[PDB]
């Protein structure tokens, strides 16, 4: 079943913090190009 | 490097050419998220395995707050995933179908994101190539979000079989910001040789209920000539932008 923090209601909050706070991005998830060349179709 | 036991699968949020779309939340920030999954199988039984790496490589460069954000991506066995930037007000399209039409200043406020996002998009040599609504998303105040990198959207000279520069996506804002505010597109026609005949001739028929200025936006975007279509600068700088552009900054 869906989660609770999928529900709309107290999803709807999660994005407001999102949003208005919003973390940083390219910090959290820095390395971009991270999974290799174009060796991903095997 | 990232994999599928990093998020928490919440709800799907639609199908695509390639594969489910799932509202995703990684579970070290809890952050929420887009998971795009698409299945190698039929990428490379389409030959649309060229495109996909070029899309990727763009969003590793492409950083505006008006072009979907892909955070990052990894890939198991049988699928590839695309972590993207979640577009709270789902696609842009249905809310045309909805409202059946926008008004002015919803328009205009498109627009002046649109013509914004493309010029970063320019400078940094990177055409488009398809503007239409379906593929554009919705921020949490509904500003406006190129997402993925048609007859009825074809410029001249693509229909026409020449060499084309950055400036289809001018004539291509033209012929969306038509349907913004009518419903249809601009040279909806009932074969696909009516349209081609009204595309190179402009056969631009303007409804009664649109505004002058509107209607001079869109005459000056859609001009046979490319080097003729009113550049990105003179889009955010129209007086019926400016007068009607509600952009949230
Ligand atoms: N970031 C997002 N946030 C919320 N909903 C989304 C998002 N991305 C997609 N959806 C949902 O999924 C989208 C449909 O999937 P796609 O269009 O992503 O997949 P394609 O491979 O592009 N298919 P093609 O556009 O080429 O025909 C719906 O617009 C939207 O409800």
């Amino acid at each position: 079943p869906i989660p609770a923090w999928a529900s709309g209601n107290l999803l709807t909050q999660a994005i407001r913090q999102q949003y208005y706070k919003p973390i940083d991005v390219d910090r959290m998830y820095g390395t971009i190009d991270s999974p290799k060349l174009e060796e991903l179709f095997n | 490097k990232f994999t599928i036991d990093d998020f928490d699968i919440g709800r799907p949020l639609g199908k695509g050419k390639f594969g489910n779309v799932y509202l995703a939340r990684e579970k070290q920030n809890k952050f929420i998220m887009a998971l795009k999954v698409l299945f190698k199988s039929q990428l490379e039984k389409e030959g649309v395995e060229h495109q996909l790496r070029r899309e990727i490589e763009i969003q590793s460069h492409l950083r505006h707050p008006n072009i979907l954000r892909m955070y990052n991506y990894f890939h198991d066995r049988k699928r590839i995933y695309l972590m993207l930037e979640f577009a709270p007000r789902g696609e842009l399209y249905k809310e045309l179908q909805k409202h059946g039409r926008f008004d002015e200043q919803r328009s205009a406020t498109f627009m002046e994101e649109l013509a914004d996002a493309l010029h970063y998009c320019h400078e940094r040599k990177v055409i488009h190539r398809d503007i239409k609504p379906e593929n554009l998303l919705m921020g949490y105040k509904g500003e406006l979000k190129i997402a993925d990198f048609t007859l009825d959207y074809l410029p001249p000279e693509m229909i026409e079989g020449k060499t084309h520069d950055e400036k289809v996506d001018l004539w291509c804002a033209g012929v969306l910001c038509y349907e913004f505010l009518v419903g249809m597109p601009p040279f909806d026609s009932p074969s696909h040789t009516e349209t081609h005949r009204r595309i190179v001739n402009v056969d631009l028929k303007f409804p009664p209920f649109l505004s002058d200025g509107s209607k001079d936006l869109i005459s000056k975007l859609l001009r046979y000539h490319p080097p003729q279509r009113l550049p990105l600068k003179g889009v955010m700088e129209h007086p019926w932008v400016k007068a009607n552009s509600r952009r949230v900054l």
